């Protein structure tokens, strides 16, 4: 299913993931096209943080769901 | 603690770099430095940017937090005025390092943008696509929310 990943920069990308897709794998898919390291990838959905070991079924994520990607810059 | 800060300031106030002017302590704080950064890179060379150096009470064991007082349209600076300098980060810091060295690193990063690890993916992408368009936006901003060139 096609979901929408929107960064804090407004940049929204389309991602193809299945309900059984793990969040950690989702991060990899994002880095695959964008390049943002998973360590700095903080996916927020409906106010809840997506745990790496969780899947899209856990948080009940449907198609076209817009996720908010917060970048964790580790350089301060 | 503040003893070293006073020394560093006293030294820098005698032989200040060509890119650092109006360097003095805060009106009511010796642990706060006030200075105007003069970038040479275009179009930041049209104006100056004021920076505020905040020295921690655990100096020099704790790195001095430097932030921008003014607004600089740079892909390595945030909309508020925060920066990510590895030299004074919680991931890397040496008490033997003086503020003068940090100022140099800051100046280098302000002049030469880092498209590898930036603070603004939008500006970084733009810079690596159209330098002219980026220059236009940065220019108007510099001559809008920037301090006059000393």
């Amino acid at each position: 299913m096609q979901i929408f990943v929107k960064t804090l920069t407004g940049k929204t990308i389309t991602l193809e993931v299945e309900p059984s897709d793990t969040i950690e794998n989702v991060k990899a898919k994002i880095q695959d096209k964008e390049g943002i390291p998973p360590d700095q990838q903080r996916l927020i959905f409906a106010g809840k943080q997506l745990e790496d070991g969780r899947t899209l079924s856990d948080y009940n994520i449907q198609k076209e769901s817009t996720l908010h990607l917060v970048l964790r810059l580790r350089g301060c | 603690a503040s003893m070293r800060v006073v020394k560093e300031l006293e030294d820098l106030q005698k032989k200040p770099p060509p890119y650092l002017r109006n360097l003095s302590s805060d009106d009511a704080n010796v642990l706060v430095w006030h200075a105007l950064l003069l970038p040479d890179q275009p179009p930041y060379h049209l104006k100056a940017f004021n920076l505020r150096i905040s020295f921690p009470p655990e100096y020099p064991f704790k790195p001095p937090m430097i932030k921008f007082t003014t607004k600089i349209y740079h892909p390595n600076v945030d909309e508020n005025g925060q920066i990510c300098l590895p030299i004074i980060s919680s991931e890397n810091w040496k008490p033997c390092t003086k503020t003068c060295q940090v100022l140099e690193a800051l100046n280098v990063l302000v002049n030469r943008p880092n498209i590898r690890e930036p603070l603004r993916m939008d500006l970084a992408d733009l810079l690596t696509q159209n330098p002219e368009l980026f220059r236009k936006n940065a220019e108007e901003f510099t001559l809008r929310f920037g301090v006059d060139r000393p």
